[PDB]
């Protein structure tokens, strides 16, 4: 069996430029490239996300420590601690407390004294009034989509370049042409390099934000099994 | 897989290239080995070439001589070149001994075109005779199938003036080229020879040439690597 | 005709590791790796698909034994089944049992109870509510092409491994040539194994997925069928 | 100038085996399950696809003898008719001629007896009332995927074998290197005629997919424009 | 070996639709597909400043509002709105029309400030401002056309450079070099074709989605100017 | 600068069959298909779209002379004109304009006589009602990879029936071997021909359908804007 | 929903695949082309080789089956040449007699019994060429009826070959051998002085190594052409 080495896999960065001279310099450049896309959009995706899950945390917070019936009391006094965070905000979880808590209506059963709701809170507290710029973002859709193209950009140039440097024909000395096509046979491996990053960040990219997607809606449900048990 | 297909043809085209390349530097390599396998058959292409050398020479100057045993023998026939009967030395007709000078000529000529002589082991002047027994000073028809062959070659020593005598030139090996022969009746053409037109068919001169034959090496190399 | 061996195509887990020196080592870390991603995500399409058909079934068991004569008098002895089981969870089959009890009304005959509904069951127990998880979870309908990729990252590393294989230019003696040769053979052979164990996860994956969905979707057409039989 | 002849594409089913041991044997066994998976998928769509056409068909068969101004002498039987065929059918055609009587809303045009519609009929007779299972089927839409990539499977499987029993390498005689080649071209007949019968069968459902959803469609239309000549 | 990223432009000067040299059809190809990009970025352009002008004008006609106008600048905007409008049922203006006719009188004091009854937020955004650009089939399909040219042009390129490809019995090396010297001439095709497919590709697909967040950018900003200004 | 030729890739038509005996009479026939499934496609989305801007045309010239103050005066002939159009027909555009004007309703301005509508031009005029099977037609959208299909088909029928009867073995010669793998290699670019033409005319025609799309789009638009400037 | 994905995308990357293992066929058509000729020139080394081992083995047998005999031959020549030498047998001074004592004839005729039972045993004249059976003299110029050294070295070959001929009792005698073809296996010939292996002359026991009768053994040519 024969053996095999590997440790080309990773790109020497040390000597990164814009202006590469040759091959290797130019599959390192598209694969920090590609990395510092997927870095760049792992960084928007993740930061842009903890804000919705910050959001949600904060209510929930609001209303861990209430059992079924003690919301009456808490009907109001959650009420103007919501606007000390409020202020400043567009459609901050704060407004959207705003829009739904004065929707509750009253309902008077005697000695049961109580609040329902008047229809199905899916269309306020769901992913579109939280999640507004994650899961239906099509740019951060789009991101494996340019991580994989930036690869394949890469190696085709690593291919063309290869190729352009070649003195070659009938005429030409065989043992010349024959140095020629080993040269381009040995800079096609580097040259594919680039695509091997891009597909293996597009994957991984691609699967993060996915993640994430499946994250934030866990919570969005969680958080509306607490609006459904305490708020009928 | 619109990307991964035209990456995938990328890589076709790479391995096209080397293909071709590969065939192209495989193909060089075995002309290599097809012209060194010839080579190692030149010895018996230099022979050949040495015999329809000398044929085609004396066939110029109306002298017949014959290629035979597997292009590997000038038969000098009787009706070319007769003894006296009983006899070692050629008759005093003024012909023969012309006749002989030729074909010693016909033989330098032949050997050192090309340098053949470096594809030559030996070269065998061989006497031989009929069945018919005679004395011959005791020695019989063994003795005079010898005597004949050195007779020829006597004449082709000091009666031809080729520049590389004959008794200098050497073989392969760098040694002396010539050797003498005597075979008595015992290696007949004819065997019935009843009439005395195939009696005379055994009553020949011929010259035998042996080449060298390839060594280990030469098999070794001929695998060009 | 010549044997064939099907032995070829299983890769030896025995010796895994994150560090192959051979080409099947390599080419059996990717098939683990293929595997062990496909494993995982059934493994989570499952636990969310068992999850939405043991939410079903419990209704099955629950109105197996009622006829049309009998519905009368089990409006409130499957009330406590249904209340004992929606105990604080918000929106799964019990508290829809609650939501479904109030839309009922009784028919205005007097003699003899009879009950309908003023609206169609499909507004009470469709995907969107029973199975929402699993219906339009987009990282489950990512899984196909992460293990597509995954193959596709095996056959371009394993490709460009038999591109260095490959011993070119003039002046190489047969058996050099031979040996590269062997090598892009031997490269062959590692994106050949990964890309079939990729596709054929893949598409095992895809296939499983959408079956999933059709026998969940079955069974919510069973609860339509069942419950608007029931209650007209 | 080579002799082809097409029948060498069709396989031999004859020796079909479960454990096949010859490049023929796997490569009719391949192309035997494709056959199999897709006329399985045929009588899964035409299933489901004959049991849209009967649903319009006999709401067909119920409307030709309706002209515009019989529509009042004939509304009611129509009722009692649906009834006859709707005993259950929860979402059945019976059914969907139910819903729509009722939104039959009633005008006097002087002292004909005319009816109108409030809605539109396409709210009642479309895709997803009457084809919902053909329409949207996330399973049959991806039968084209899953037999084109059982083609796939096929080369790898194919091209995988071939290369394991090219032995190259210092030693190797021309008898061994001889019957390697044969073995690898065997393994690229797996290859291609596996690729040659997936695709084909691909595409052929492909084609007979979209063919029964366009004839389909035109059934729905054919009843839309129907229902709206009669119920302005 | 040195190379120099100067190779991968094309020489665009004796371009023709009859290509003898396979440096002419790579030519011709990005030529092609540098101009379907411009055109369809004209296209993706014309269409996307279309939705900026109905955004910009209810913030460049609103320049003169403050808090104090909740309700003397209801009735003029009326008739500003039908002044673009000359007859148009739809438009910018037929959203401000239903939003215009849908909101209640209210009393509170002895100032008259106006509230709604729903938000504006479902009436002006995207789905009736900007669907011309954001489900566009044509806008959608053109990095995925980009790309199948560059597609094309590999397999024009491989085609080639096997059509000159001879190999076996009776092929000298002079043959088989020239062979490879086609291979090579195809393999420019491809990858040249190939890597100007991608980068436009590449370059649209990222400017499409620069101008929809832009897009959104303005619907916000349009609807955050209303919420304050008209809780 | 080496020349190529084009012309090769146009095959020959003189001796078409669909009996073919050669690998290039079999790409031939494939891409023959190939060209004349496309202009079928092209020819039926040419017809539909030319009847939609013809019969559209009709009433835009109809509509053209028309004044927000003419249109009182001017309804009636229109709807003469709609009728002698229409014959009876329930299809026509005729149709769709008198079943328009049931819709109108007359407001009062001052003195004046201003109409007005209740619905909207798109719910007459739109792409269901003008363009059917233009425009949401899945059998058309799939004709792009039917196209990719039948080119890749030619390509792995070329290549197997080029493999299928080979003589090889230890049994067989070197030089019978030699000339059975180099006519396999010759004949390549003969198979792969359909290919290169099955995914150039895919490309074309997914452009080409999407473009007509746009086209019939934008005269709905134009259709509509004329007519609620006309009906407001 | 209109726009399905195209799954035919995936059948190029598979077409590909294909492609690639015929392109790798053709690399290894020559291979095996190459190799072919490696083995074709094998078979002659070993085919010579084996002829060469059949050569030594008939000289070493010959010595051994001699020298229990007290007849003493040397081989030499890189195990080519069986040389007798002039203290095994020697001629008369200028003449190609034997010297009538009853015991050096017997000695050819053991001589000559060895030498055929060797060639004869194990088949081994099918890997011989020509044997050839060598008359030598040395520098010193001799009369001998004007034929000089010439007709004396050959002479001295024939009367050897004569002995061989009648005297000894071999079934297939040694004229009759033939080699791996049909021609005969035997030459007989003399070199006179041009062959010597001493070249200084100086001593008598140094010309007197020029003397000899050589029994040279040529073995087939592998034929290269399998
Ligand atoms: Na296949
Ligand atoms: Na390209």
């Amino acid at each position: 069996e024969r053996q095999i080495e590997l440790s080309w896999l990773l790109p020497d960065f040390s000597h990164l430029s814009f202006h590469p001279q040759t091959g290797t310099a130019l599959s390192s450049l598209f694969v920090a490239i590609t990395l510092t896309v997927t870095l760049l959009f792992i960084a928007y995706l993740l930061y842009k996300s903890i804000d919705v899950v910050l959001k949600i945390n904060w209510l929930q917070k609001a209303l861990e420590p209430l059992e079924r019936k003690d919301v009456a009391q808490k009907k109001e006094v959650l009420y103007q601690l919501a606007k000390s965070k409020s202020k400043g905000k567009s459609k901050g979880i704060g407004f959207l407390w705003m829009e739904f808590d004065e929707t509750l209506v009253e309902v008077r059963k005697g000695d049961q004294i109580e609040i329902r709701n008047t229809l199905d809170a899916g269309h306020f507290f769901n992913t579109y009034t939280l999640a507004n710029s994650v899961t239906e973002n099509r740019l951060i859709a789009a991101v494996p989509g340019f991580l994989t193209a930036l690869g394949v950009i890469g190696t085709f140039m690593g291919l063309q370049l290869g190729l352009a440097d070649l003195k070659l024909g009938a005429g030409v000395d065989v043992t010349t042409m024959q140095d020629g096509v080993a040269g381009v046979v040995n800079g096609a491996k580097i040259a594919f390099l680039t695509s091997v990053w891009g597909v293996a960040l597009s994957v991984f990219f691609n699967f993060f934000e996915k993640l994430c997607e499946q994250f934030i809606r866990s919570k969005i449900r969680e958080l509306e099994d607490k609006v459904d048990f305490l708020f009928p | 897989w619109m990307s991964f297909s035209d990456l995938m043809s990328g890589l076709l085209v790479i391995f096209i290239l080397a293909a071709v390349a590969l065939i192209i530097e495989l193909t060089q390599k075995s002309e290599q080995i097809d012209a060194s396998i010839e080579e190692l058959k030149k010895a018996e292409e230099a022979r050949r070439n040495i015999l329809i050398d000398i044929k085609e020479e004396l066939a110029k100057q109306n002298i017949h001589v014959e290629i035979v045993e597997n292009d590997t023998v000038l038969r000098i026939p009787e009706s070319t070149l007769s003894f006296e009967s009983g006899k070692d030395t050629l008759p005093e007709n003024t012909t023969v001994k012309n006749e002989v000078r030729l074909i010693g000529i016909a033989l330098h000529k032949a050997i050192t075109t090309n340098e053949r002589w470096k594809y030559l082991d030996t070269v065998f002047v061989e006497g031989h005779t009929d069945s018919n027994g005679i004395w011959y000073r005791g020695k019989g028809n063994w003795g005079l199938s010898t005597d004949r062959a050195v007779s020829i070659w006597k004449l082709w020593q000091t009666e031809i003036n080729v520049a590389p005598k004959l008794s200098v030139l050497t073989n392969y090996n760098g040694q002396l080229l010539f050797s003498v022969s005597g075979y008595a009746d015992t290696r007949r053409v004819d065997l019935q020879e009843t009439t005395e037109e195939q009696r005379a068919r055994n009553r020949r001169i011929d010259i035998r040439f042996t080449v060298k034959k390839p060594k280990i090496e030469d098999y070794e190399k001929a695998k060009n690597v």
